[PDB]
């Protein structure tokens, strides 16, 4: 779980300086405020609707994510999918231990 | 299709000449220093910075990065030879 956790602290490590380049060849460097506006460029909005309203997008990142962090603490019925890969296992071989 | 080695610039993300800020239409500004230039995405060929491939959306104090340079216009290759070569014939009539 320590090496597993850096493979994915080098993804986004990529994906905020070098962008989308990384996964072509050689990492080219990007200013993050001027990917954000090849994204919307790729959509069908142009480059002016996020540099004219660079103050209002910022804030709305950012308290999304935040939205996240009281999402998932919320319940424990968000996490299923991956539960049932270890419930399905469990008892799987306690089924098979009282066979005898 | 792999790109091969790179080599570094430095930008900034609008134009503003005439108090209105200017936005390219492919690619972004890039400069080695002295006068910039704008180019494609995957390999480097500068072009001059013209009214061809630059769209005009605003005035130019509502984003944080502005630099100041000249942007053309495709009349001036021409009104350069066309204006000044009216307003030189009509002079001659005023003399005498
Ligand atoms: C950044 O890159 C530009 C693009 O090459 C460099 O501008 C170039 O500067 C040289 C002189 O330093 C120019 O050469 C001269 O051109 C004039 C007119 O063409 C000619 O009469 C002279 O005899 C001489 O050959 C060159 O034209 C010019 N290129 C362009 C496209 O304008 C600039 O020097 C570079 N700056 C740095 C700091 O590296
Ligand atoms: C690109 O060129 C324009 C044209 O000069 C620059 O606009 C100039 O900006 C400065 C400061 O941003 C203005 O100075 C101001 O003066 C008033 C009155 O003294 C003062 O109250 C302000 O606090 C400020 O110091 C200057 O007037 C203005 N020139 C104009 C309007 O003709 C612009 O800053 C340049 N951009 C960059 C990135 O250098
Ligand atoms: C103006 O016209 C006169 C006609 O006698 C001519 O001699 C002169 O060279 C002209 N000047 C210009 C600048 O065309």
């Amino acid at each position: 779980d320590e090496m597993i956790a850096q493979y994915t602290s080098a993804l986004l490590a990529g994906t905020i300086t070098s962008g989308w380049t990384f996964g072509a060849g050689p990492a080219l460097q990007i200013p993050f405020p001027m990917q954000m506006a090849y994204r919307f460029n790729g959509i069908g909005v142009t480059q002016n609707v996020l540099y004219e309203n660079q103050k209002l997008i910022a804030n709305q990142f950012n308290s999304a994510i935040g939205k996240i962090q009281d999402s998932l603490s919320s319940t424990p019925s968000a996490l299923g999918k991956l539960q049932d890969v270890v419930n399905h296992n469990a008892q799987a071989l306690n089924t098979l231990v009282k066979q005898l | 299709y792999v790109p091969a080695q790179e080599k570094n610039f430095t930008t900034a993300p609008a134009i503003c000449h005439d108090g209105k800020a200017h936005f390219p239409r492919e690619g972004v500004f890039v400069s080695n220093g002295t006068h910039w230039f704008v180019t494609q995405r995957n390999f480097y060929e500068p072009q001059i910075i013209t009214t061809d491939n630059t769209f005009v959306s605003g005035n130019c104090d509502v984003v944080i990065g502005i630099v100041n340079n000249t942007v053309y216009d495709p009349l001036q290759p021409e009104l350069d030879s066309f204006k000044e070569e009216l307003d030189k014939y009509f002079k001659n009539h005023t003399s005498p």
